């Protein structure tokens, strides 16, 4: 339940936004021109608050009580402190280079990328419009408004469950993976945007779910959470296998696909498929000799049967396949002792972090001190205090 | 529980020696099945096979290795249990991965120096008696 | 910087 959102949160936000703009800007880094580009996204959502703030200059209680825009700005802070806690978290490692604290801030960027789009896209021109925004994909809009009508954002929960009734959820993992994919804010919200972007990636609707776990679940080309430069890096291993490929979202163009191949004059290239769903654009490359192996891979998956009226059977995904792509995303967030919950704690004396959750899991089974370091405990937290 | 399916991958991925031929059906992932191979002592090769067992309490209680398929060693008992440190409470520490239990294990069976197992009829054999501990050790590993 | 070209020939 997030609170109530009014000038001094969101200016509360605007200074930790700041303060990540200030750690990015090191030149160690050089991200003044790194793909999902933070030093543009957080002047830039930061820009677009002020305008949502002056078309609702008299109206501050309207806002302040809008679920979306309450959630959104619980989510916003909520990042930029994951942040600020990575860069303390990794320490000198972050100006290293292919380094996990490094590959986290382009994970974390990416997700600001998305928020933003999110932002504009329910707040064009500053005024709130998520009670009649339009899904691209007629059959979806369907489902959302039969379950949800006008509603701009609902729970994780309340979405799985929706849309379990029409596309039937085989398991627990597969939910947690599926989840990772549509929750692009990471905020166990599902918004009518994050909606439409994912019903679009996974088109046609009809077959939804199929084609999300043969192309995202279990096909090796795809790579969750990569920006047009790290394509171009990873495709460099195979610059002398002419047909390697992988594919990812385009960042630039939401809700469409950007595959990057190696040519047979030995080079990368990347583009985004134009009016056609990822399979079949998939398909036809590989029986034109430009898409042949899946990062590298040799066997490349078929994707035929994805195809026509009542379209086969159902792929069989391991709870491992569903285990390795959870893994894909986030994560960095995640609590190490439970490895599903937010670290929200930082438990004090010593100063390590983990989710209250299991903090309170464990002294309830009375184990002596800290998780980690078995030491006394004293006071406990916030891993990021508010702006001072 | 999630913890332990990351658990799992963790040890999987890293297809580290001693321990090959990982066991355990997705449908219960509280019970799992390995098999050890030794190095320095005498111990080689034959049915080493171990299992651990996670409580549902997991990871806020140890988990317990216990041998499936006998064994000789000082500490290590014959109903199957074993008694290292790192797995014991008043010792354990939620943070730590299986992974590094198994393999705190090996620092058990190769280059050993116990306490005291659940027989002192079969500890005191080592204090002073090189002969038929070493030699039923390196037999015995062989003749099962 | 970056680049996206047309679908493959
Ligand atoms: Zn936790
Ligand atoms: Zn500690």
């Amino acid at each position: 339940p997030p609170g109530t959102v009014d000038k001094k949160m969101v200016e509360k936000c605007w200074k930790l936004m700041d303060k990540v703009v200030r750690l990015c800007q090191n030149p160690k880094l050089a991200l003044k021109n790194s793909p999902p580009y933070i030093l543009d996204l957080l002047p830039d959502t930061y820009q677009h608050l002020r305008t949502i703030l002056s078309r609702y200059e008299g109206k501050m209680e309207t806002l302040g009580e809008n679920e979306y825009f309450r959630v959104f700005m619980e989510n916003l802070m909520k990042k930029t402190k994951q942040t600020i806690s990575l860069f303390k978290e990794g320490k000198e490692r972050m100006y290293e280079e292919n380094s996990q604290p490094r590959r986290n801030l382009t994970k974390l960027s990416l997700i600001f990328s998305h928020m933003l789009a999110e932002l504009k896209g329910i707040f064009p021109s500053g005024l709130f419009q998520g009670d009649t925004f339009r899904i691209t994909k007629a059959d979806a809009a369907e489902f959302w408004r039969k379950a949800f009508g006008e509603k701009t954002i609902v729970p994780w929960k309340s979405f799985r469950q929706a849309l379990h009734e029409v596309h039937p959820i085989s398991s627990g993992l597969e939910a947690m993976a599926l989840k990772s994919t549509i929750d692009l804010t990471c905020n166990d919200y599902i918004s009518v945007f994050e909606f439409d972007i994912f019903t679009r990636l996974f088109q046609p609707w009809s077959s939804l779910l199929r084609n999300w776990n043969s192309l995202a679940v279990t096909h090796p080309g795809y790579m969750a959470f990569l920006t047009y430069d790290e394509v171009k890096a990873r495709l460099q291993k195979f610059i002398h296998k002419p047909g390697s490929y992988i594919f990812r979202l385009s960042c630039t163009r939401l809700g469409q696909w950007a595959i990057g191949y190696v040519t047979a004059d030995g080079n990368i290239l990347q583009t985004i498929p134009h009016n056609k769903p990822l399979f079949q654009a998939l398909i036809d490359g590989f029986r034109e000799g430009f898409y042949l192996f899946p990062d590298g891979r040799n066997q490349n998956p078929d994707l035929t049967g994805l195809c026509e009226p009542t379209p086969q059977d159902h792929i069989k995904v391991t709870q491992e396949q569903y285990e390795l792509y959870c893994e894909m995303g986030s994560t960095f967030q995640l609590c190490k002792i439970c490895a599903e919950n937010d670290k929200d704690v930082k438990i004090e004396p010593c100063g390590h972090l983990m989710c209250t959750s299991c903090l309170t899991s464990w002294q309830e089974s009375e184990g002596q001190g800290c998780p980690f370091c078995r030491c006394e405990i004293k006071g406990t937290e916030p891993i990021v205090v508010d702006p001072f | 529980s999630r913890r332990l399916m990351k658990e799992l991958e963790e040890i999987r991925k890293c297809g580290m020696k001693n321990f090959r031929n990982i066991q355990v059906d997705e449908a219960n992932l509280l019970t799992w099945q390995g098999l050890i191979v030794p190095d320095n002592p005498p111990y080689d090769k034959g049915a080493f096979r171990i299992e651990i067992n996670f409580p549902a309490e997991y990871p806020f209680k140890p988990p317990k290795i216990t041998f499936k398929t006998k064994i000789y060693h000082p500490n290590i008992d014959e109903k199957g249990q074993v008694c290292l440190p790192v797995i014991s409470a008043e010792n354990w520490k939620p943070a730590t991965k299986t992974d590094q239990v198994i393999q705190s294990l090996i620092a058990l069976v190769n280059d050993p120096q116990p306490e005291h197992p659940l027989r002192a009829d079969l500890a005191e054999e080592y204090s002073k008696d090189r002969k038929k501990f070493c030699k039923n050790a390196e037999e015995f590993t062989k003749k099962y | 910087s970056d680049g996206y070209t047309p679908e493959p020939a």
